[PDB]
């Protein structure tokens, strides 16, 4: 009819505008709204096709308000979103991927909010894997094949590891643990050397912010915390004692209760 | 049967008019009711009673 298109532009028209009381209102319009289907194509669709066209203008702020469009698809009860997951699986990950063709430092803080879009995928693996067997797996073998080789750049890795540590317990525990050591040389290589990269060493800098508070309770778990120096040795040195520090804040924070 | 031969899916069928167009009413009524909503509570309001 006639009301589908109005209510359809006018929500993407409080997509695109930056009037904030708007902004969250819309956004617990999404989340409130029940029966509100048969537009989910034409909005998985907008969505598919902002996010390439975003890639494309590198504009962070739709790209926030985009994931703010699909964490509100994901709070609601009523949305059966399956069939349509296949849309929203490119455009979330696009966006988990982009060329470093922004500016540099508030952007790199952008890219942690891109890491609240990796949580956003961990939603959706809680959510979506009851199919036969293939979203993990798939989103597993994406993060590996972007995590093990080199040609990386420090978006596409920082990503990766950001996406790997949303997945839980333990995706940490087996996949990142053995080249954990591996990529600390490759961060050290970074480190000590030349200076006038500072894209990659501030990207590495909040790398291994992610590695040791995120890759911290699991080794707390795991490895008693006697012996900080000799759990740095096992850890590729760089980690201790902040690894062994990180362990007694979350011991703290666990005997906190 | 059960190992040889083979049959054929197609797992949705409702066919059932009235239920039909009572459905896509209710869905004409919440988008009614959505976007009454939407733009009561965005733009300028004056009520029926004090403060609705």
């Amino acid at each position: 009819s006639v009301e589908q298109q109005l209510y359809y532009k006018e929500i993407t028209e409080a997509c695109v505008g930056s009037c904030e009381a708007k902004r969250a209102e819309a956004l617990q319009s999404i989340a409130t709204d029940p029966g509100l289907y048969q537009m989910l194509p034409r909005f998985s669709t907008f969505i598919s096709e902002g996010v390439r066209v975003n890639v494309v203008q590198n504009n962070l702020a739709l790209l926030i308000y985009l994931m703010r469009m699909v964490k509100a698809l994901m709070d609601n009860p009523t949305l059966y979103l399956e069939k349509y997951v296949h849309e929203l699986i490119p455009a979330v990950m696009t966006c988990i991927v982009s060329r470093q063709l922004c500016l540099r430092p508030d952007v790199d803080n952008h890219w942690a909010l891109r890491d609240f879009a990796a949580r956003l995928v961990a939603q959706i693996c809680k959510h979506f894997s009851t199919t036969t067997n293939n979203i993990q797996s798939r989103i597993t073998k994406t993060f590996t094949k972007s995590w093990v080789d080199e040609k990386t750049p420090w978006t596409t890795r920082y990503g990766s590891i950001a996406g790997l540590a949303e997945l839980g317990h333990d995706v940490i525990k087996t996949l990142i643990l053995p080249r954990l050591q591996q990529e600390g040389e490759r961060i050290r290589s970074v480190l000590d050397g030349p200076v006038l990269s500072n894209i990659d060493r501030i990207g590495a800098d909040h790398v291994q912010s992610l590695l040791l508070k995120h890759c911290a309770p699991v080794l707390a778990k795991l490895r008693p915390p006697p012996d900080n120096q000799d759990a740095y040795r096992a850890e590729f040195g760089s980690l201790g004692p902040l690894l062994c520090s990180q362990v007694v804040k979350a011991r703290a924070q666990a005997a906190l209760q | 049967x059960x190992x040889x031969x083979x049959x054929x899916x197609x797992x949705x069928x409702x066919x059932x008019y009235q239920v039909l167009r009572e459905k896509a009413a209710s869905q004409r009524r919440d988008v009614e009711r959505a976007l009454t909503r939407f733009m009561a509570k965005t733009g300028e309001t004056q009520s029926l009673f004090k403060d609705d």
